[PDB]
């Protein structure tokens, strides 16, 4: 029940390395300029 | 203004990119953030505590569930001696033919890399068998992990808040913890090992689906209840018992055998069970010590007040402390990092000499790597235990509260300490340095016999008294008519003598005149790094070069060029040149336990003996000679599993030498360069069209100190870490 | 922006006024001292942390004071 | 100036001096393949005549790489 | 004394240009000018390099930071004998004066000037740090 | 002749002539008695 | 024998070193002529190698199993099996004659701070007065005690500067 | 007639100074009522160069 597919490591390692970075970047990046109202 | 950060306005207001750096190095300091009032600090405290809980149980939590998923436990398990754990797979789609190839190892599906973290010996011995015993481990501590995170969260809503005095409530806490914190949980931990552990150490398959039908012992409680507690100690394991097997098992649940298990060479597990039984019966009692709602009990401030002395030689003695330890946070902290940094020091030196883990001392790689790993652990947290003592003197230290008790009696004579500190840090240095050289000229010049070769009595003389027999000082237990000898030859001597007189283990090794050098450097090392600290504490307040120190904080850049300069002056500057010297003294212990177990490890223990009392041996039979398999792992003609350590290994010094551009070259410099780059940008056609909203300016003079320390310490860290795996586990793994 | 403190051990020397090169710091009457003047430092919005009046000042401890603060433009001392 | 150019002249001399008398230029020039250039020598003391090695010629001297015998021979 | 008016349209010194000037942010933020009589044609050192020479009568520079207009002012000063004085010019066209704030050089006492930021104390007798905790944000025991 | 004496008291030539001494009995001590490890 | 080490002339391995020193020289002997000078300096080694060896075996040194001389330090072993000349004695030789430049120098250094110009009198070492005192330190362990006895040796707490605190 | 006399020696008692607990020569002994009358002058300077400082009565005591 517990064993992953024997395909995730396919998925997952490009989507936290390459994906999720990059949006986080987008995510900080916006939040530190971002200006007080 | 700029939002981030949202803790300071100083920091929102800056036009810099100083905002964006100092707003991610503030981020933890509280006490620093704006409208902070004492009773919010705590409250963040706890909440945060209740975070790095969460990420603990669920970094064990990823540990357990890729060994079940990726791992060869259950093969493993079989074959211990002969077979290389398996820490988690490999997907770099950067990777070439030859490397997956070359990853491709123990069995394995595809590539994977080596455990070193000896988790498969820790598990197996606790009774762990197979991968669904590790998956639900995993799904628990998940689970766990959830649990505190929602605790994290209830706490800081609106009816859940604890208060102020809630969190000063010192005899409470500790009755708690003595008793509950560790008392309970070592007689859990003594269930476990009764229950689950010895039993499946014999054969027999204890779980949760059975483990009420199963009796720990023939005699069920009967003993317990009727005080014949020596029925649970008869008929132990025999020296023939295979580990995992009912083949020569025994049936005592608490013994006092005192030595290793023949086979796995680590403790008996009927010790351990007897061990963490004996504590928890002294920590459930102890925790009955101070006063609580019920009326007996001790007040810690009556003890203090107390114990001042009648002659007046420690002036008011303990008066004024409850309140100075109970209103700092920095003084609590400051004595809880130097409690547990001296109790990580206390856990590498025992487990390398007294394995727990069956199998532990085979596996050389995961032996230096767990000795190596706590020690730089202790290193770090040793000097934030003093860094925090720092802070303190600064910030919650009150000098009218404190009137005339030891600790401002401490500043009263700081002079006398730190030049007493300063004598033996350079006693230590000229005569350890000058017996090296003295053995590298004679060594240089073809005469081995002219060295200077002290043989360490002293400490030869402390294994006679445990029971070595080879330097034949017929010392107490080296001496079979000793009192000590014979009251103690029923319980565990038998054992004991046994393991100490193993050449072959690491319980008390051998010791000669290589052992007496190294160890002098090494107090040189506890001692120098002790007199920067110790001085970066008792001058943090003020100093005659600047009188009102305290006055500026912790950590600021300087006080200018005048009355000759001051850089460095802070005490936070005292830290950082601390932190060199705590690495030079670390390395010199991780250095001399590597060394000395390779030689023993490769049964020529020799060499050490006679390379290591001169510079020259160290350098070439040591770092040189070791290097050739690691330098090797990728060259013109190929390249092997080392690939990735050889490559780490170039990685580390890399990191290192950049280091040293962040201490060298100081601000100014770069300042100034910078100007001509946004001189640059604005007159440039086509660039100019996009602009920085944070003005670009160089790091700063603190900044840079910390910047360039970290990659002195990373480098530092990376490089051994590479070298110490890669020459240990291609010499034998 | 820089917090700059006089105290009144000033003995009216004129020196930190001439070496601040902003313009912070000026002279003012006064009645604690033989020259009957002492040091103020009414611009420190323009002051930079060079900490030069702290070089020039003669009296021990010192008697103009500098604690760096808050960063701005001006005391970050850029043209851009 | 003046100092400068005094130094270098008793720099220069011991350099030539001591090729005369503490070298085995003279044993160079019949077989200079072969032998190696030394002109410096070390007292025995502290066990330090180690240092004066077999250059050749029946000599021995801490062999030197300032180039002189080169220089000399093309003189 | 009356505060003095500026005058954009004032001859400025003979000086071929440099990249050390003005950048983005004088068009954005502020700039400040630096106004003096010359008694005769000379060659002074712009703060932002090269030398220039000043004509003779009014002169006026502009430049980037407070900084180096007073660095220039302390070698018109110290050299030439000069007494000159600059403003702060703001984008929207406001103008500040400076330099001296009430006509007199900062370093000759004068009447009228009120102190500040001075304490009535030694730097020896602060409180500690301790006693300035939780003020609602970092505070030095100088500033209570 | 009183300022060359003053001279050769000043601290560089005291320490040069001062060592010059301490080594030269010190390498003739070693010369005269080679290899001294051990009071004996 | 202590601490399991052996009499370096009982010492098997210590008795092979000195042939392996001995052979390494002859090596290089034979290359040169019978009494040139590169031959007589050899020799000139070789004996006194062959006598240091002979001292240590004659002074009673133990060898370890590496065949070296290795030195006792606790005095009680030292005077009990006749090794103080290894560490014990030579302690109290140089403790001798670093209180004695210690001391020589501290009796200077008081010496010219009642002149009108201390300062001078360091840079420029009045030599007439470094000598008297030069020779006058041999007896400083005496001087040293009654110094001590007599409360002249420390300065009072009162008179020393220290930081506030 | 107020002060120690010219020429004498105090000893300072200003914890901040960087002569604390050292022997100065009087100067001069100001009357006219201000903070820190008393100047003392030291054979040894502190880490700015300098060998003079102004003190107040209470702040300087006669050697011994
Ligand atoms: C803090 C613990 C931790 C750490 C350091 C790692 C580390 C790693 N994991 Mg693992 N993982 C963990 C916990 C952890 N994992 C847990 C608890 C689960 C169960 C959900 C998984 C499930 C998981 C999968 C399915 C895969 C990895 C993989 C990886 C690798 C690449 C990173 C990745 O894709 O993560 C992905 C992480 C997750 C999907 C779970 C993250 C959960 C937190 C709360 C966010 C890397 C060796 C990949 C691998 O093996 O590549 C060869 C891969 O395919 N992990
Ligand atoms: C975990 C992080 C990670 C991952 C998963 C990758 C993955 C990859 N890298 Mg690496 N790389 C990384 C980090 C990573 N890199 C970092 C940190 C650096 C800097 C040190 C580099 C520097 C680097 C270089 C310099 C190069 C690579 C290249 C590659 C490729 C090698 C295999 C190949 O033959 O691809 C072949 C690739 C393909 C057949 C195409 C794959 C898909 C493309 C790239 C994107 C398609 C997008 C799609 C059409 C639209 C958007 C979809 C999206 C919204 C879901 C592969 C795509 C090589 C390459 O080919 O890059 C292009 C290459 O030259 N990387
Ligand atoms: C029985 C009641 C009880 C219990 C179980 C706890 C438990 C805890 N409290 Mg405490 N607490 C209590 C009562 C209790 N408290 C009461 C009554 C009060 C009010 C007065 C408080 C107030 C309080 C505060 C204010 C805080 C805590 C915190 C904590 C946590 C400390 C961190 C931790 O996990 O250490 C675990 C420590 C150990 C298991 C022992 C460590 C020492 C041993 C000797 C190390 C070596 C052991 C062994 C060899 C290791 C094996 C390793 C393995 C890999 C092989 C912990 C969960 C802190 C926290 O984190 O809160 C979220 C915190 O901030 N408590
Ligand atoms: C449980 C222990 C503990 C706790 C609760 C704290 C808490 C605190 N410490 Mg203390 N400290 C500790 C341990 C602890 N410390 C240790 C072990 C040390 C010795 C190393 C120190 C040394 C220390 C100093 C010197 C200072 C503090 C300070 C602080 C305060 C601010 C922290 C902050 O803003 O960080 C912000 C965090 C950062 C800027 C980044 C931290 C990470 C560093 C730079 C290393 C990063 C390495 C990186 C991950 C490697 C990447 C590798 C690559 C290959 C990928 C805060 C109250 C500061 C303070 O204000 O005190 C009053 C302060 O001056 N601590
Ligand atoms: C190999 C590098 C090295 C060395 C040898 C030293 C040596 C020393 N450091 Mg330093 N240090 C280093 C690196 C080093 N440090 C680094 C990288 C840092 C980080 C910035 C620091 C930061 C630091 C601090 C913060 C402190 C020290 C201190 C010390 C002293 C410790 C006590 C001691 O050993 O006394 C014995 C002395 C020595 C071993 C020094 C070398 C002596 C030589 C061999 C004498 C040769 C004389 C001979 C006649 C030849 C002269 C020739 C010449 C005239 C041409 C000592 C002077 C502490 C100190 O000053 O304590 C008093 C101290 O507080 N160090
Ligand atoms: C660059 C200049 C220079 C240098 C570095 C040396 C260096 C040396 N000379 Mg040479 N020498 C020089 C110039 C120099 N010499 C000149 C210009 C002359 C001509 C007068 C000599 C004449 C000379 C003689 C006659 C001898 C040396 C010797 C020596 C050695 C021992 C010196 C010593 O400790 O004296 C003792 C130290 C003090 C008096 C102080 C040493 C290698 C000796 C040698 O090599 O013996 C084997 C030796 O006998 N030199
Ligand atoms: C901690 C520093 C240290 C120590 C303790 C020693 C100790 C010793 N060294 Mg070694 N050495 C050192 C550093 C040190 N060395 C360094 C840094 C170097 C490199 C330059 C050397 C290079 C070196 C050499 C090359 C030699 C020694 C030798 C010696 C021996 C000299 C005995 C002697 O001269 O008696 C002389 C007797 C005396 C009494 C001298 C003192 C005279 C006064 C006037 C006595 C006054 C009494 C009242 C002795 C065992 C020699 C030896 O044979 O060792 C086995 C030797 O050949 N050393
Ligand atoms: C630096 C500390 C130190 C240490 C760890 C030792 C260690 C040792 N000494 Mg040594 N000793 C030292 C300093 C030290 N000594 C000093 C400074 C002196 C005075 C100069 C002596 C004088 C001395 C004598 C006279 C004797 C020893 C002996 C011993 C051994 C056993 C007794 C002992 O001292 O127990 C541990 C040490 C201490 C607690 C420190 C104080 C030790 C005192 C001074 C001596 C105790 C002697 C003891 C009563 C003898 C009883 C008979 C014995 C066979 C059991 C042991 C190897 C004995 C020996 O040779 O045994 C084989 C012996 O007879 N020592
Ligand atoms: C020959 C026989 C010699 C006997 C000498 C006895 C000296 C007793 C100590 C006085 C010392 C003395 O004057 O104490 C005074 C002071 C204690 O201060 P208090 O204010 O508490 O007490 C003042 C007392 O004088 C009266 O109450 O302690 C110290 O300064 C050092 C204490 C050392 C404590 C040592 C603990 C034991 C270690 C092991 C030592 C070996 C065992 C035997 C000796 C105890
Ligand atoms: C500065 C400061 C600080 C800090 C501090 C520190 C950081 C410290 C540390 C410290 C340490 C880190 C210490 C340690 C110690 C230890 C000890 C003291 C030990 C002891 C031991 C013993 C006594 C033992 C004994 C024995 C033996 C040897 C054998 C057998 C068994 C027995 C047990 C008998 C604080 C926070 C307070 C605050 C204020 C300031
Ligand atoms: S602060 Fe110092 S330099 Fe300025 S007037 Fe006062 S005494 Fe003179
Ligand atoms: S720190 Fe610099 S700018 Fe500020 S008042 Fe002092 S001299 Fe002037």
């Amino acid at each position: 029940p517990f064993v992953p597919p024997s395909w995730a490591p396919s998925v997952f390692v490009p989507l936290t390395g390459l994906v999720l970075p990059a949006i986080a970047m987008a995510t900080l990046f916006v939040y530190i300029e971002k200006e007080a109202p | 203004t700029k939002l981030f950060p949202k803790f300071s306005q100083g920091l929102a207001q800056d036009p810099t990119t100083r905002r964006i750096w100092y707003g991610l190095a503030m981020a933890h300091d509280f006490e620093s953030h704006d409208g902070m009032t004492e009773e919010n600090l705590y409250q963040k405290i706890f909440a945060s505590h209740f975070g790095q809980l969460s990420i603990i149980f669920l970094w064990t939590s990823g540990n357990l569930f890729h060994v079940a998923w990726q791992g060869n436990f259950e093969q493993w398990v079989t074959d211990p001696v002969h077979i290389r754990p398996i820490a988690h797979a490999i997907w770099d789609p950067h990777f070439g033919q030859p490397a997956v190839e070359a990853f491709t190892r123990g069995g394995a599906s595809g590539p994977v890399n080596i455990s070193t973290s000896g988790v498969y010996q820790w598990w197996y011995t606790i009774g762990m068998r197979t991968n669904q015993d590790l998956y639900v481990g995993s799904v628990f501590l998940a689970l766990v992990s959830a649990i505190f995170l929602f605790a994290g969260w209830l706490h800081l809503q609106p009816n859940f808040q604890p208060s102020l005095s809630w969190f000063k409530d010192a005899e409470s806490r500790l009755n708690h913890h003595l008793s509950g914190l560790f008392g309970v949980s070592s007689l859990a931990w003594t269930g476990h090992l009764v229950h689950v552990a010895i039993p499946e150490s014999r054969g027999q398959h204890v779980g949760w689906d059975n483990f009420l039908s199963v009796l720990p012992h023939p005699q069920g409680l009967t003993p317990f209840f009727t005080g014949n507690w020596a029925a649970y100690a008869q008929s132990p394991d025999t020296a023939s018992h295979v580990f995992g097997t009912a083949q020569g098992s025994g049936q005592a649940i608490l013994t006092f055998l005192g030595g290793f298990h023949p086979q796995t060479q680590s403790l008996w597990l009927t010790d351990m069970a007897h061990h963490h039984l004996a504590i928890a019966v002294i920590f459930i009692v102890a925790g009955h010590m101070y006063r609580t709602n019920f009326g007996i009990g001790h007040r810690m401030q009556a003890i203090l007040e107390a114990h001042t002395p009648p002659s007046g030689s420690l002036g008011a003695g303990h008066k004024g402390l409850f309140d100075t330890v109970n209103n700092s946070l920095h003084f609590q902290l400051g004595l809880a990092l130097a409690s547990v940094g001296t109790i990580t020091s206390l856990v590498a030196q025992h487990m390398y000499s007294l394995p727990p883990y069956a199998f532990q001392a085979i596996d050389f790689t995961t032996q230096a790597a767990l000795y190596t790993h706590h020690q730089y652990i202790a290193g770090f947290i040793m000097c934030g235990a003093f860094a925090h003592g720092a802070i303190f003197f600064i910030r919650d230290y009150d000098p009218e509260q404190n009137k005339g008790n030891v600790l401002a009696r401490m500043l009263d004579h700081k002079e006398a300490l730190i030049s007493h500190l300063s004598w033996v840090s350079l006693f230590l240095g000229f005569h350890t340095l000058g017996l090296y050289v003295h053995n590298d000229v004679m060594q240089a010049f073809g005469t081995p016999e002219k060295q200077i070769l002290i043989e360490p009595v002293f400490a030869q003389w402390i294994q006679a008294a445990h029971g070595k027999a080879l330097y034949g000082f017929d010392f107490l237990l080296s001496s079979k008519t000793s009192a000590a000898f014979a009251n103690g030859q029923s319980l565990w001597l038998p054992g004991w003598l046994d393991a100490i007189n193993n050449n072959q283990n690491s319980l008390f090794l051998t010791i000669g005149p290589g052992d007496f050098l190294v160890h002098h450097a090494i107090a040189l090392g506890l001692h120098t790094t002790t007199l920067i600290l110790v001085k970066g504490a008792l001058d943090a307040r003020g100093s005659k070069l600047m009188p009102d120190k305290k006055d500026f904080g912790y950590s600021f850049p300087c006080d200018g060029p005048g009355r000759g300069g001051t850089c460095d002056i802070s005490a936070y500057d005292a830290f950082y040149l601390a932190v060199f010297w705590m690495l030079n003294t670390i390395g010199w212990v991780t250095f001399y336990w590597h060394w000395k177990h390779l030689t023993l490890w490769q049964g020529n223990v020799a060499q050490f003996d006679e390379s290591s009392t001169y510079l020259m041996g160290w350098l070439r039979d040591y770092l040189w000679l070791n290097s050739s398999q690691l330098i090797n792992g990728y060259n013109p003609f190929g390249m092997n599993s080392l690939s990735v350590w050889a490559w780490t290994f170039l990685f580390g010094h890399l990191i290192y030498a950049t280091g040293f551009m962040f201490l060298i070259s100081w601000r100014g410099y770069w300042q100034e360069l910078i100007e001509t780059l946004v001189w640059a940008h604005e007159k440039t056609p086509l660039a100019n069209l996009v602009y920085w909203k944070d003005k670009p300016v160089a790091l700063s003079i603190v900044q840079a100190r910390l910047v360039g320390l970290a990659h002195f310490s990373v480098g530092y860290i990376f490089t051994y870490a590479a070298f110490l795996i890669a020459s240990t586990s291609g010499r034998f793994g | 922006a820089h917090i700059v403190k006089i105290y009144d051990t000033c003995i009216g020397c004129t020196q930190c006024v001439r070496a601040c090169p902003l313009d912070v710091l000026e002279m003012v009457p006064w009645d604690g001292c033989k020259a009957s003047q002492m040091a103020s430092a009414p611009r420190t919005e323009d002051c930079v942390g060079c900490k030069r009046c702290e070089t020039a000042c003669p009296t021990d401890f010192l008697s103009v004071r500098v604690y760096l603060g808050s960063e701005s433009t001006r005391s970050m001392g850029l043209s851009y | 100036h003046f100092g400068q150019l005094g130094i270098i002249f008793i720099w220069l001399s011991g350099m030539y001096f001591h090729g005369a008398r503490f070298s085995n230029y003279e044993a160079w020039l019949s077989d200079p393949t072969h032998i190696k250039p030394s002109a410096q020598v070390v007292w025995p003391i502290v066990g330090q005549e180690i240092l004066n090695g077999d250059v050749g010629g029946g000599f021995q001297g801490i062999q030197i790489t300032s180039g002189f015998f080169q220089l000399w021979r093309a003189s | 004394w009356t505060v003095p008016t500026l005058n954009p349209d004032t001859p400025s010194p003979i000086f071929g240009g440099s990249t050390g000037g003005l950048l983005r942010k004088a068009q954005t933020e502020e700039f400040y000018v630096i106004t003096w009589e010359a008694k005769k044609e000379q060659i002074f050192e712009m703060p932002t390099g090269g030398a220039a020479i000043m004509r003779q009568g009014p002169n006026l520079l502009k430049f980037g930071k407070k900084e180096q207009c007073l660095a220039l002012t302390t070698q018109l000063r110290n050299k030439f004998k000069l007494t000159p004085c600059f403003y702060r010019v703001f984008p929207d066209g406001k103008v500040q004066y400076l330099h001296p704030a009430d006509g007199v050089y900062p370093e000759k006492v004068n009447a009228g000037r009120v102190g500040a930021n001075q304490n009535m104390r030694r730097i020896g007798q602060n409180v500690n740090p301790i006693k300035v905790k939780f003020s609602g944000r970092m505070m030095s025991p100088a500033e209570i | 002749m009183k300022d060359f004496t003053t001279y050769l008291s000043t601290a560089p030539v005291i320490a040069t002539i001062w060592f010059t001494f301490t080594a030269g009995l010190l390498i003739e001590i070693n010369r005269y008695f080679p290899d001294p490890l051990v009071f004996s | 024998d202590i601490a399991g080490l052996t009499p370096c002339s009982e010492s098997k391995a210590y008795a092979k070193l000195e042939k392996k020193e001995l052979k390494t020289l002859e090596k290089r002997l034979k290359q040169y002529e019978a009494d040139s000078a590169p031959a007589v300096a050899l020799k000139a080694t070789m004996e006194r190698t062959k006598a240091r060896f002979a001292n240590y075996a004659k002074a009673g040194l133990l060898c370890g199993n590496d065949g070296l001389p290795h030195l006792i330090a606790d005095p009680g072993l030292a005077l009990k099996y006749g090794h103080a000349g290894e560490v014990f004695i030579p302690t109290f030789g140089f403790l001798y004659v670093a209180g004695y430049i210690g001391y020589v120098g501290r009796q200077y250094l008081i010496a010219v701070k009642g002149e009108a110009k201390p300062t001078d009198k360091e840079i420029i070492i009045d030599v007439p007065l470094a000598t008297k005192l030069a020779w006058q330190g041999a007896g400083w362990p005496l001087a040293a005690v009654q110094e001590l006895q007599r409360g002249t040796l420390l300065e009072k707490e009162e008179n020393i500067t220290v930081s506030p605190r | 007639e107020v002060g120690p006399k010219r020429g004498s020696l105090v000893k300072i008692l200003r914890p901040e100074s960087y002569w604390f607990n050292q022997v100065g020569k009087v100067v001069s002994v100001d009357q006219s009522g201000v903070r820190y009358p008393v100047v003392v002058r030291f054979e040894n300077q502190n880490y700015a160069g300098v060998t003079t400082n102004n003190y107040a009565l209470d702040e300087v005591v006669a050697a011994k």
